[PDB]
């Protein structure tokens, strides 16, 4: 099918099937340095991102199901228009200023489970 | 409630540093990575992006990699420091034409020798523009004495506008607005992702842009305010426009030691007739296009507008001038033959060559360029314009430039890049 | 005993035990500028077989048991031939063909199940 | 409360409930050399951390339970005064000497329980 | 059934870049990094590796970094321009034996001072190779004017062969070869993983390889293709034959200040009788290596084929003597006396001595090496020699080189770099 963003301007849950497609693609001394800070800087981008989904509980994995309930004030839909309706270049502009507040619950939840695991063992 | 998807198509604007990769340069030789000879173009379905081509960092990019690869091109080749003395000159008279009576210069001068306690004396054919009387009154000195050092090109380093293609680093990419009829600004549909530019041209020049791509149907005229006479208008021909520019003197090189391990290049006596360098442009096919271009300026000014073409006004010779390098040398053209209308065989534009050459819009740096032997011949296409609207029925257009900016942001207009960001967050219905 | 790639020479059933023995050894401006670009590249070859674990639900371990039949046509030997006579280096030639498929079934494999546990919750 | 290194003088069981804030602050030519150089460094260092987890069988995990006893000769202390008493700084002092037996021995129990699941499928 | 593995113990040919390690140089000083004081071997069991010593791209590397190495050493160092200039010459006569007599030159100069305004006269001695006779008949200047310029070398900075140790950057490994009989291509049993490679001498010479490792068993002959008369011959000797080097002279310096902050040092009048250089082999020693490296010659061209020795082709200095340099000082050594010999006290090798030095291959840099005070003493080990063949019933060895890399794949003819590859698949029987 298309490759990598083919799926942009597809809904939500069409998409969302392609994940692998766009995880593969975040991987004379002057221009040396140019390049590398361009490579380091990848690098650093893509670790950001990991060690974020390994605090939230969600290390190796695409699609991860957590604890935290949805806020209805955070987005007033139901399913049928999240997912069937919009693409993600809407949704990330529609929940863009809670997404910081989602992150902080996403953690919480974490260190709570991460915390009775231990007790039960 | 809360799910997390990692690897989902989601980009904003962003800023970062582009690689160039490509298929004895100026520019890009081996510090360029190959491309890919299949590379990938995938079209983006239902996908409206907003490009804003006067905004696009690509070109304030590029236009710094290319003086930093040109400076570093000169950095070890010969300083000509020795030759900034007191020259003594006559003209060349000899099967002179009319055209260039006075225009070249013989010059002789104590020059210094492989061994610091000897001087020899030598003589050389400098160009008018490239001197400047002094006091004794055949006595001169190059221009650039009282301004800057003066360094020679490497004969073996060519001027050829080899292509560039830039590559998005991983985590980023380019997008490319494919819409026909894209004036620069807004929004656009067709808009597909690339892994790398097309190969662009690095191509200097004023007035007349050369060699570069067309448009796709009609003739298109960009600006960042139509309405603003402070601005530059951008014109993209939809044909190309051939011409054809010569230097008609058969010349010969010849080798003067000034060091050890060092060498200036200088004219010698020019074999045969001497005549005045050329550009020919076919009237007709000039004629058709400057119609098309006209048609085109009234959607913006008024169909019942007069519209005027005159040549440039006065100023640097680097401006006025249509400015370029082929063959290795460089021509300063006088286009006032192409813009001289209202409204809307061949026509042979004069031009002028010089040695001494003070890049971009710098002070401080000047190269003299070698020259070249035998008889230069260029075939070129014109493929756009730059104007600057002189301003209540009637409007005036003048040809304008030397802002080198404005000749990569033609070829650039089609590219933005954005930044990928693979983590989101979405309602669904599961429960860890 | 030996350390890095000594079990080289052993059979695949006898290495395959010394697994951790090699994944540890994986990790004048121009002198810099190459020993950077040799610092950068190790960071980066490391992290691309990281990712390709980690979409194939591999993350973490070293020994990944995986939902993938084999096919008989990628090597028609036995149990015995492969884990008790074959060494890793004769048993990478012997398949070299066949890698790329092989990694697209275990790609969409998981992907299958990643989406199939979503269903589950 | 406070951010990094806050709980550096609290007991170790009232630290370790800030396990995140310390893991998410470890992320002219030669100017720039000293830069990447810095910069590649952090990179390594966190990958070598997160490359020993991963062995150990604590991918993921910022609190991992593991199946290795522990022995008094490394400390011979309770629990009380280990987690109501002592800081991580004094603790580390403490067994020091003992860092690397007890890293070898988590390599082991690994191996073995990695071996023994793929027995049981 | 099918599983995944990660550290996986294979691998495959690569070609990366290595570093350097080791334990006022020219090469490896303080951008290089301390060895391991207990590195490690790992004896492979049952692994056959196919090696290829002409394929060796650590032979490649290691001449690319020698050479930038040597030169950012030169760099900084003063530059002599002002010393090309016309030296008024004569001969050195006083105590001169006749081995050198026209060997030495006596030449006084105009050279310029520390302030702007001044000149001085001074006077130094250079050898007859580092001149040239012009026009008038004791007019002479130094045989790179017109050529190159020259610079002096820091005379703090020692050329002295310090090892260098090449380490493999992670995720790559060296293997080594340990087969004994070894002749450099093919597979051998016997291979081990190393960090680094052994200490290697950057020890420049033709010829004569000086101051290499020995064969562990038997003299060898390895060839790229011992059939081709076009190919070198690199023959390792299994016990070293000593030479004894030396230049007695008991020479002075003068520095001679040629401008603000900087010296050119100049070789000052002989004390005492002046003599020529030279070398010293042991004959019986080298008679009987001579027999050992027939012996083995004869196992590819006939036990019943004559094998006769005979000295160089004429050519460049550089190529026909056994160039080396030693306690500072270039010298060139005529070794017709080894090479003169059907099949199979001391013998003496007369040599000279230059200033002037271009090195490598090159033209365009060239470099003054100032003068050694006192007097030189060199004891060194020949380790092997580069041979080239002469060519029914007899073949012709002649001594060969110039070309550096030959004696660095000598040396590195051992290891190989490959790349391991952590990850396989292989079937089991198991079931996520
Ligand atoms: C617009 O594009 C056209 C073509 O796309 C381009 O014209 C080309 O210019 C180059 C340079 O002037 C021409 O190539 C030269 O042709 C002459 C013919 O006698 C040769 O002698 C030249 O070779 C010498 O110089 C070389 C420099 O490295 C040396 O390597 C060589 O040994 C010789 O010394 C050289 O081949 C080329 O043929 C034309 N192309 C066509 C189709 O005519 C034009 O210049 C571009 N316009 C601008 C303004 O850049
Ligand atoms: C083959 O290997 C042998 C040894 O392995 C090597 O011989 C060594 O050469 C060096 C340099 O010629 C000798 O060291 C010198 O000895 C003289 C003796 O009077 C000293 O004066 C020298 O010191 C001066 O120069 C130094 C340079 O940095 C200064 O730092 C110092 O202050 C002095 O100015 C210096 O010590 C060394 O002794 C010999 N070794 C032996 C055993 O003789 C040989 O050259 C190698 N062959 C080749 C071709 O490289
Ligand atoms: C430029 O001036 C030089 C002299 O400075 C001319 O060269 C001389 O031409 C005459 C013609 O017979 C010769 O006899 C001389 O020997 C030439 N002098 C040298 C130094 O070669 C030169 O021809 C003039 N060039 C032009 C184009 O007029
Ligand atoms: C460019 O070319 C034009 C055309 O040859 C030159 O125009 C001449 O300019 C002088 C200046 O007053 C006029 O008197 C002539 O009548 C003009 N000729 C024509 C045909 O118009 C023009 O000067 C050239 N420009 C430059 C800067 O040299
Ligand atoms: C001037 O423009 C024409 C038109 O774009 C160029 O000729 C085309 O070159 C492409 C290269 O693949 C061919 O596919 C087209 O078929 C050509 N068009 C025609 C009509 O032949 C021409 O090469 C350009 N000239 C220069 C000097 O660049
Ligand atoms: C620099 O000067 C030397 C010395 O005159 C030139 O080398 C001579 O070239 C002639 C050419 O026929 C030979 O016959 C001589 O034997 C050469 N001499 C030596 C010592 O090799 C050299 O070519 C000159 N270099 C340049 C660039 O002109
Ligand atoms: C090289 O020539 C110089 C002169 O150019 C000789 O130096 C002179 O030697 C006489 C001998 O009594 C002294 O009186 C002079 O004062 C010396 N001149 C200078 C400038 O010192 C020098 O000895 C010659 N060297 C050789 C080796 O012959
Ligand atoms: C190298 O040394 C040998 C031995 O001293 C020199 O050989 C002499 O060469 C001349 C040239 O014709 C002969 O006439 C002599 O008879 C040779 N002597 C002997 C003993 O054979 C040789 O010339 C030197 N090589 C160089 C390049 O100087
Ligand atoms: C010439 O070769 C001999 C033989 O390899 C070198 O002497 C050996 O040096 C090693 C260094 O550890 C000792 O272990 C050997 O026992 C030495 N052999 C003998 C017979 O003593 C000698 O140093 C070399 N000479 C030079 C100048 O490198
Ligand atoms: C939902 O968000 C509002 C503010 O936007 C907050 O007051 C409310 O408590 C949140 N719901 C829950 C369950 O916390
Ligand atoms: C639920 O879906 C229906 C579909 O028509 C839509 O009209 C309704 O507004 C949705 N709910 C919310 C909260 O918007
Ligand atoms: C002009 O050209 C002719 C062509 O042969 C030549 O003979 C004549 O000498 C030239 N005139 C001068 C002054 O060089
Ligand atoms: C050269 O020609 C120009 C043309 O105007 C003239 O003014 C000048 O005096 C001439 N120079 C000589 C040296 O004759
Ligand atoms: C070169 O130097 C001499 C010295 O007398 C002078 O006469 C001559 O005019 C100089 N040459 C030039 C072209 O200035
Ligand atoms: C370019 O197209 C956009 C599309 O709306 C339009 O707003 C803009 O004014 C156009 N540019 C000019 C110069 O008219
Ligand atoms: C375009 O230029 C006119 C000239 O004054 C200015 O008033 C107008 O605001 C400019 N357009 C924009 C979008 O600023
Ligand atoms: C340019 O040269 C070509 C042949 O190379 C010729 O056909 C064309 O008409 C020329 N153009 C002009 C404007 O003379
Ligand atoms: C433009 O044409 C006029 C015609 O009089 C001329 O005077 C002027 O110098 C020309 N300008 C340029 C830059 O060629
Ligand atoms: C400009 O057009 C006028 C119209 O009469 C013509 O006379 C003049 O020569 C033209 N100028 C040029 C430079 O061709
Ligand atoms: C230039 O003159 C030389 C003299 O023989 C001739 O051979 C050469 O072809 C001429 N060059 C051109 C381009 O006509
Ligand atoms: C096994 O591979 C063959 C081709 O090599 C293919 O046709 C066959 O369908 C594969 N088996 C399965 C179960 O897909
Ligand atoms: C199974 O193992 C036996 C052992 O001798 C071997 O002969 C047989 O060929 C193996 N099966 C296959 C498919 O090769
Ligand atoms: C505990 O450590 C001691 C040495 O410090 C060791 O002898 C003992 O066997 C260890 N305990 C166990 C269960 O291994
Ligand atoms: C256990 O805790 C008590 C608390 O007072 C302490 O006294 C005792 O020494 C501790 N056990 C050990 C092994 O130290
Ligand atoms: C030769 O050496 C002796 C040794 O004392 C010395 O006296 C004599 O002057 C020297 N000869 C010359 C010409 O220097
Ligand atoms: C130096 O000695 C050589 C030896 O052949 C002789 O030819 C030369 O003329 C001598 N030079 C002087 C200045 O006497
Ligand atoms: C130094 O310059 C003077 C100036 O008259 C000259 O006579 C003398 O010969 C020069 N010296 C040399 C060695 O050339
Ligand atoms: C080196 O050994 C290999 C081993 O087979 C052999 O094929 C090769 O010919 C030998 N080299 C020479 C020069 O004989
Ligand atoms: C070795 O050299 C001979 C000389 O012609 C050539 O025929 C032969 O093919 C070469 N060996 C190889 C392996 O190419
Ligand atoms: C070299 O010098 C040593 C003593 O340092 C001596 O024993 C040896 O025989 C000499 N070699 C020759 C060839 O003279
Ligand atoms: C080799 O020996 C011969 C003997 O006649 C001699 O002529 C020749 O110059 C020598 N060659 C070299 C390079 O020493
Ligand atoms: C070479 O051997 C011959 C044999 O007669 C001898 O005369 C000659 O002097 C030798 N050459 C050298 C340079 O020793
Ligand atoms: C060189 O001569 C000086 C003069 O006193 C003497 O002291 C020194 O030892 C001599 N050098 C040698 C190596 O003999």
């Amino acid at each position: 099918f298309l490759g990598f963003l083919g799926a942009a301007g597809s809904t939500m849950g069409a998409a969302s099937m392609t994940l692998t497609v766009q995880a593969r693609n975040l991987l004379l001394t002057v221009w040396g340095i140019k390049q590398l800070q361009a490579r380091v800087l990848a690098v650093e981008r893509y670790l950001r991102d990991q060690q974020l989904l390994g605090i939230w509980g969600c290390s190796g994995k695409l699609i991860c199901c957590t604890n935290v309930p949805w806020n209805s004030s955070w987005s007033n839909r139901n399913l049928s228009e999240i997912w069937d309706n919009m693409t993600w270049l809407q949704w990330d502009k529609e929940i863009s200023n809670y997404t910081q507040i989602i992150y902080g619950l996403l953690e919480e939840s974490q260190n709570q489970q991460e915390k009775n695991e231990q007790d039960l063992l | 409630w809360v799910t997390v998807y990692y690897g989902v198509p989601v980009w904003k604007d962003a800023e970062t540093t582009l690689f160039c990769a490509s298929d004895h340069n100026v520019w890009a030789t081996h510090a360029c990575v190959p491309t890919d000879p299949n590379p990938q173009e995938i079209h983006l379905e239902n996908v409206t992006e907003e490009f804003n081509m006067w905004k696009n960092n690509m070109v304030e990019q590029m236009h710094t990699d290319i003086i930093s690869l040109w400076d570093q091109s000169l950095k070890p080749c010969v300083k000509l420091t020795p030759l900034c003395v007191t020259l003594q000159c006559t003209n060349v008279t000899n099967n002179i034409t009319d055209d260039m009576r006075g225009e070249l210069k013989n010059c002789s001068f104590n020059m210094t020798t492989e061994l610091r306690d000897k001087k020899q004396k030598v003589y050389s054919l400098f160009y008018r523009l490239d001197v400047v009387q002094i006091n004794s009154n055949k006595e001169y000195r190059l221009i650039n004495c009282n301004t800057s050092a003066i360094t020679q090109a490497c004969p073996k380093v060519s001027f050829e506008p080899i292509p560039i293609h830039y590559c998005a680093p991983a985590g980023f990419a380019i997008l490319k607005c494919k819409d026909k009829k894209f004036n620069g600004t807004g929004p656009c549909p067709s808009v597909s992702t690339v892994q790398c530019t097309h190969g662009i041209k690095p191509v200097v020049s004023t007035q007349l842009l050369l060699n570069g791509s067309l448009a796709e149907e009609e003739v298109m005229i960009r600006s960042e305010n139509i309405t603003n006479n402070a601005k530059n208008i951008l014109v993209q021909f939809n044909t190309p426009v051939q011409i054809n520019c010569t230097r008609p003197n058969n010349n010969t090189r010849k080798s003067i030691r000034i060091g050890p391990g060092q060498a200036f290049y200088a004219t010698g006596d020019i074999i045969g007739d001497i005549r005045q360098a050329h550009c020919n442009v076919s009237k007709a096919t000039w004629n058709e296009t400057l119609g098309k271009v006209v048609k085109q300026l009234r959607k913006h000014f008024g169909n019942n507008t007069i519209i005027r073409f005159a040549n440039s006004s006065g100023g640097d010779l680097e401006v006025t001038t249509h400015s370029f390098n082929c063959g290795g040398e460089f021509f300063y053209c006088n286009t006032s033959g192409l813009f001289n209308s209202t409204w809307i065989d061949s026509i042979t534009l004069p031009c002028r060559i010089k040695q001494i050459i003070n890049m971009w819009q710098r002070i401080g740096q000047a190269m003299y360029a070698p020259p070249i032997q035998g008889v230069i011949r260029c075939v070129s296409n014109i493929t756009g314009l730059i104007l600057t609207r002189d301003g209540s029925t009637t409007e005036t257009f003048r040809p304008g430039g030397g802002d080198m900016r404005d000749n990569w942001r033609s070829e650039l207009y089609k590219y933005k890049v954005v930044k990928i960001e693979p983590l989101g967050v979405a309602p669904t219905r599961c429960k860890r």
